[PDB]
């Protein structure tokens, strides 16, 4: 379970193996955070000749 | 008569912000 | 005639840049001649009209020394002189009634905000303030930086976090002038932490660390620890300490906001996570700072909403929530809704301009 | 006086002109989107 | 600067001025009347009279009331020209008290709730219970309504169904139309 | 700080060896 | 220079035991009775001062000190004297010699690398940066970027000077560039890894460190120990898991090192601890490492509570992960550890955010908070976007 071949937990204090559900996020992290980079460089440029 | 001059006055101020686009209109 | 009158105003112009310690021998002496040059010939002439060939600023310049009143020496029932003063700004405030008039007008109000804060009672701010809106684009880098740090002051008082960080970040974002990094921008700076202190999520002065005087910073740095660690008898001994330094700033204030604010940030640090927080825990940590409120602190502390818990004392657990919250409707929404919002006036901008 | 008349009215004449640069604007852009649906 | 014309009488008419702010629970106003003060520190630290209103705005701020109300009673002024402020004082804990209790508490015991008040009779605690709109059990207070939801006009706003979507349209709307 | 660790991990091992 | 500071280095770091100091005392007295290298021994019993090592006969005279093996004596003022003597009327000969006979461009470098070298032996700072900027200076061939990189590298482990060999390796590698020799590379990637945790960065130094080899040695430039033992560690430390389970859990070299010697305990026995989830286990070793290796190395003790903190941190994080309700009250008392240490230090954690750990502590019970329908990356999203508006109102402060 730890290495999450299969998608379970346990639950220690019942004693019980419990149900866990595999997808947890969604691509909008990933695809942001490309964009965060590329306006960032772009932006950084811009200031310094605008001076 | 003070009051005739305002009114002349906020049409030049207006006018300004329209040359700016009329430089926009032309590029379309 | 034309070069008399020109003359006249180009004379008056030059003696107000001179009069500041250059050939000159007392600035409240001079004063009467000040306003003498001022009003004919030049302030009568302006009626529907402003321009940065009239400016308070010279004159700010010289009326904010007598106001340490050690000319005055409080031997005196009022200052006249003020009243003077003021009587005479009002004067042009009336003459303005924001058709072009942004300006000089706006330096009046920095003024009149001054006042206020060195020792009068800042609700008659609101006002001033709201008239004082018209849409601004004749305003200077500095001057519109001086103008919100005052703002900001008026703001606090009146219990108003938020509003006060977003026109104090604002501000230090204006003015390339290499005059106004410093003693001004310890001022601006001393501020910023405050009020970062009264919110209460203060961060690290990390940022100030080369940019403020290694003297102020630890005194500064001892006042955010004091919040941070949550501690009323270290944040009492630390005011103890350095009662010369929060009366010489004026912001002595922050001892009656913070005390109330210092022990909720000490129980907030000890955790509310689970369905139950056993409330011996709760009780223990509270009991430090008075057992005999144990009870109605922790029910003002729910009121507040600054955190936020259930409590059964027939039960005697205190039952909490995560603090964290959820993506499934509007409210999300609303922080889109105002993005948008800011890069729409942004984008104007960008056109006009 | 008589000055200030006509002072408006040249302004005037001026302020009917700026509402009419947004009208043909609001045009064009309708026919640009057809012209380069059309190539 | 004016320190010509000074009595001490005038620390006292100033310490029940302080009261009286304090009493209505106006927060901002004690904050400003201390701006007007000419010596902050000095004037209000060192007189006693003036010190009851502050120490006591400090304990009802952090929401210690219980210390608040032990330092009026034992005051000196209270003797005095205090006993009219006291009154007002009183009424304005025993509301702020019981808007706290409707909050955290989803149930607590009707005896608690009177301890809690000040109040040395059940009776007149069920009387301002009932006035307040809490719901009463034979010895049990139910707070089922831990605020009040609605409260008339100010609605499509918050909470609702397809006024949102017809809002989310219309801010694009207005910023298409300054893009374009 | 590792002066606090080390006493309180001495206790611990104590205690659990005189259980 | 190496083997000198890092036993200096255990002088200093001494508050452990009686024979910590003793043992460092002794070999620094071998060595600084050698060698001539006086103004380096002043500046240890300076560093040292007011302490417990305060023992000297020429700027301290303190009885206090438990060490007498950091004492001047006025012997070593012949020795030193006659070598300095020596070594400079030989080597002014011989640069005099050179330049009169008009032989060599680069012989008058080896000339004043010889100087540089008997510079960095007494522990010289100024002396040695310049007499070693001519050698650069009279450049002809790919030589020269080759002796000043080891020259301002002997400087620096000596003194722990951080700045001048950081400035100087920059600036000689683009004199010319092209990698130079291989053994160069390692060198100038482990050195970058010094620097980026003394600026304290953390995940950068591994990015260099790691990639430098764990057996590159040079004797007092490096040892083998001393580089194995910083990449393995630091490698531990900032890395995720399965970084670990590929390199951290062996590099052949490492198997072949810790049969030697057993002053790793890093490669082997914490991580395999660590890969089977331990408290009862991991944390007591972690106790015994730490005062064992960690303290005397020069730069395991510049990550001190850090280490101690993420990586107790670490192992309860997984845990946590495998287990949606744990029962704080069953490990706190019977995982190898009593009920008020777990607590407290778990509560210590879990503002600094490091964990999705659902807390009481009284009642003994942790549960275990999913991302779902807040993301990481929703609300993350949601103010790392007002980074980017910030600096556009920014510039539309400024405007034209």
């Amino acid at each position: 379970i730890l290495d999450k071949i299969f998608y379970g937990v346990l639950d220690q204090g019942n004693g019980w193996l419990y149900v866990y559900e595999t997808p947890n996020q969604d691509a909008t992290y990933d695809s942001a955070l490309e964009l965060v980079g590329q306006l960032n460089k772009v932006v950084d440029q811009l200031f310094e000749k605008a001076s | 008569e003070q009051k005739i001059q305002e009114t002349e006055l906020k049409i030049r101020s207006k006018t300004e912000n329209v040359r700016r686009l009329e430089a926009q209109r032309n590029a379309l | 005639k034309t070069i008399e009158v020109t003359a006249e105003i180009n004379c008056f112009m030059h003696l107000l840049v001179q009069l500041f310690l250059w050939d000159s021998k007392e600035l409240e002496q001079l004063v009467e001649f000040n306003r003498k040059v001022v009003i004919p010939n030049l302030l009568c002439y302006y009626n529907l009209r402003s321009l940065n060939l009239i400016n308070a600023k010279l004159w700010f310049y010289i009326y904010l020394s007598h106001e340490t009143l050690a000319r005055s020496s409080e031997e005196i029932n009022s200052d006249n002189q003020n009243i003077i003063l003021r009587s005479t700004m009002m004067k042009f405030l009336k003459i303005a009634s924001l058709k072009h008039d942004n300006e000089t007008k706006a330096m009046l109000i920095n003024l009149i905000l001054r006042d206020f804060l060195n020792n009068g009672e800042v609700d008659s701010a609101s006002d001033f303030i709201s008239k004082l809106e018209y849409p601004h684009t004749d305003v200077s880098s500095s001057l519109e930086a001086r103008y919100f740090f005052y703002l900001s002051k008026i703001n606090a008082i009146q219990l108003d976090y938020s509003t006060a960080n977003e026109y104090i970040i604002a501000a230090i974002r204006k003015a390339p002038h290499n005059s106004k990094s410093l003693g001004f921008l310890q001022q601006s700076n001393k501020l910023h932490c405050c009020i970062q202190l009264l919110m209460g999520d203060i961060p690290e002065l990390s940022f100030f660390h080369q940019s403020n005087m290694q003297k102020s910073l630890l005194p500064y740095y001892h006042l955010t620890k004091a919040v941070k660690l949550g501690d009323l008898k270290k944040f009492t001994s630390t005011i103890t300490k350095y009662k010369q330094l929060l009366l010489k700033d004026d912001t002595y204030q922050l001892c009656v906001r913070l005390r109330s604010n210092v022990i909720k940030t000490g129980i907030r640090i000890i955790s509310l996570t689970y369905k139950k927080i056993s409330l011996r825990d709760i009780c223990l940590k509270l009991n430090l700072d008075s057992e005999q409120t144990v009870e109605y602190m922790v029910s003002r502390a729910i009121r507040d909403g600054v955190i936020e818990a259930k409590i059964n004392h027939e039960d005697g657990f205190i039952e909490t929530t995560e603090l964290l919250n959820i993506y499934d409707s509007e409210d999300p929404q609303q922080v889109f809704d105002e993005r948008i919002k800011f890069a729409n006036q942004l984008h104007d901008e960008y056109l006009v301009s | 006086y008589f000055k200030l008349k006509k002072l408006e009215k040249e302004y005037e004449l001026l302020t009917l002109q700026e509402d009419y640069i947004k009208d043909e604007q609001r045009h064009l852009k309708r026919e640009l989107k057809r012209a380069q649906e059309e190539v | 600067n004016h320190k010509l014309s000074e009595s001490d009488k005038k620390s006292k008419l100033i310490s029940l001025y302080l009261l009286n702010l304090l009493s209505q629970n106006n927060t901002t106003k004690f904050h400003s009347e201390l701006q007007y003060l000419d010596k902050h520190i000095k004037n209000l630290e060192d007189d006693s009279l003036l010190s009851y209103p502050i120490k006591l705005d400090r304990w009802l701020m952090e929401g210690s009331y219980q210390k608040a109300w032990d330092l009026l009673q034992s005051g000196s002024q209270n003797i005095s020209e205090f006993d009219s402020f006291t009154d007002i004082l009183k009424s304005a804990i025993r509301d702020e008290i019981a808007k706290n209790t409707e909050l955290s508490y989803d149930f607590l015991p009707l005896s608690n709730i009177k301890a809690l008040l000040f109040f040395n009779n059940e009776k007149e605690t069920e009387k301002f219970a009932l006035e307040r709109n809490w719901p009463i059990v034979n010895s049990k207070v139910y707070f089922n309504n831990q605020s009040k939801e609605k409260a008339d006009y100010e609605d499509e706003m918050m909470h609702e169904e397809d006024q949102k979507t017809n809002i989310i349209e219309k801010a694009m709307d207005y910023a298409i139309s300054i893009e374009n | 700080d590792d002066f606090t660790n080390e006493l309180k991990a001495e206790l611990d091992r104590y205690k659990r060896e005189n259980q | 220079n190496y083997e000198v500071s890092e036993k200096a280095f255990l002088l200093t770091q001494s508050k452990v035991s009686i024979e910590q100091r003793k043992e460092a005392a002794e070999f620094v007295l071998a060595k600084i009775k050698e060698e001539e290298m006086a103004p380096y021994y002043k500046y240890l019993c300076e560093e040292y001062l007011v302490n417990n090592g305060q023992s000297d006969l020429e700027h301290d005279e303190k009885s206090d000190s438990l060490n007498e093996w950091i004492k001047f004596d006025q012997e070593l003022y012949n020795e030193l004297c006659k070598k300095n003597e020596s070594k400079i009327k030989e080597l002014n000969e011989k640069i005099q010699k050179l330049e009169e006979d008009d032989e060599g461009e680069l012989e008058q470098a080896q000339a004043w690398i010889n100087l540089g070298e008997y510079y960095a032996q007494i522990g010289d700072k100024d002396n040695a940066e310049k007499t070693l900027g001519k050698s650069l200076s009279k450049a002809i061939s790919t030589g020269a970027k080759i002796d000043v990189m080891l020259t301002i590298a002997r400087l620096g482990f000596f003194y722990n000077d951080q700045l001048y060999v950081k400035e100087k390796l920059e600036a000689v590698n683009s004199m010319i560039e092209k990698g130079g020799d291989w053994e160069r590379r390692n060198r100038y990637k482990t050195y970058y890894g010094i620097h980026c945790l003394a600026v304290r960065n953390f995940k950068e130094a591994a990015k260099l460190l790691v990639d430098s080899l764990a057996t590159f040695t040079s004797i007092e430039l490096t040892s083998y120990e001393s580089i194995a033992t910083y990449a393995s560690v630091t490698g531990l430390f900032t890395l995720e898991r399965t970084d670990l389970k590929s390199k951290v859990i062996d590099s052949p070299e490492l198997l072949s090192l810790i049969s030697t010697t057993a002053a790793l305990q890093s490669i082997s026995s914490l991580t395999i601890s660590l890969y089977a989830s331990d408290y009862a286990s991991y944390f007591p070793y972690l106790l015994e490492t730490y005062a064992n290796v960690l303290i005397p190395c020069k730069y395991l003790n510049r990550h001190a509570d850090f280490f101690v903190r993420e990586m107790r941190r670490k192992v309860y994080a997984q845990l946590l992960e495998s287990y949606k309700t744990l029962s704080l009250k069953s490990m706190a008392s019977a995982f190898g550890v009593s009920v008020a240490f777990l607590d407290n230090d778990l509560g210590k954690f879990i503002p600094n955010k490091q964990l999705n750990c659902v807390i009481d502590r009284v009642n003994g019970i942790v549960e275990t908070n999913r991302p779902d329908n807040k993301n990481a990356q929703y609300h993350l999203l949601v103010k790392q976007g007002d980074g980017l508006l910030t600096k556009l109102q920014k510039y539309g402060a400024a405007v034209r």
